């Protein structure tokens, strides 16, 4: 449990802190994904939707997974190593959520499945990183994608994380 | 909305 594992927990409590004084709707006018053209150039946007969760059981699942898999990468691979996961991966997932289903949505749990993703496969190809997902998991993370399916998820949200992930992954277990 |  390290500085960039904390700092991000700490956060996501603050902006969900101001979410019940403020109100929802009132947070996401200022942190969602860019709704309209003009706005493009409020950089922030592009990260901010990711501090934004609804409910508390959501911002406890996903800040106790962000603990688990975060915390696991900064451990090992270094702190500057989960912020580039976490930049790349919220950027994407955000792009592929906009896409598919507009920009009113919010969560950590884009940078969740990077994290499911990347944790999984660079501990099979690059065991020696010190890293892993167990197999409970992998079947817990896949049965989490496909119930979303089936359905009040943001699928694409979901599977460009993941993908995010292990693409990273697979690169990084070549340089190794 | 939707839950990322």
């Amino acid at each position: 449990a390290g500085p960039v594992t904390w700092v991000m927990m700490i956060a996501c409590v603050v902006v969900f802190i101001a979410m019940q004084i403020l109100g929802d709707q009132e947070v996401m006018l200022w942190l969602a994904w860019p709704f309209d053209p003009t706005l493009k150039f409020e950089f922030w946007r592009y990260f901010t939707h990711a501090l934004m969760h609804f409910s508390l059981m959501h911002i406890l699942f996903n800040l106790l997974w962000w603990w688990y898999l975060g915390g696991a990468v900064e451990k090992r691979l270094g702190s500057g190593k989960l912020i580039v996961i976490t930049l790349i991966s919220a950027l994407l997932s955000g792009y592929v959520q906009q896409k598919f289903s507009g920009p009113w949505f919010g969560g950590l749990s884009g940078v969740v499945f990077a994290l499911m993703g990347y944790v999984w496969l660079r501990g099979e190809r690059d065991p020696q990183s010190g890293i892993y997902l167990q197999r409970g998991l992998i079947i817990f993370a896949l049965i989490w994608i496909v119930a979303g399916w089936f359905d009040s998820m943001a699928n694409g949200a979901h599977i460009a994380g993941l993908a995010v992930g292990l693409a990273m992954a697979f690169v990084d277990s070549l340089n190794a | 909305v939707r839950m990322a």
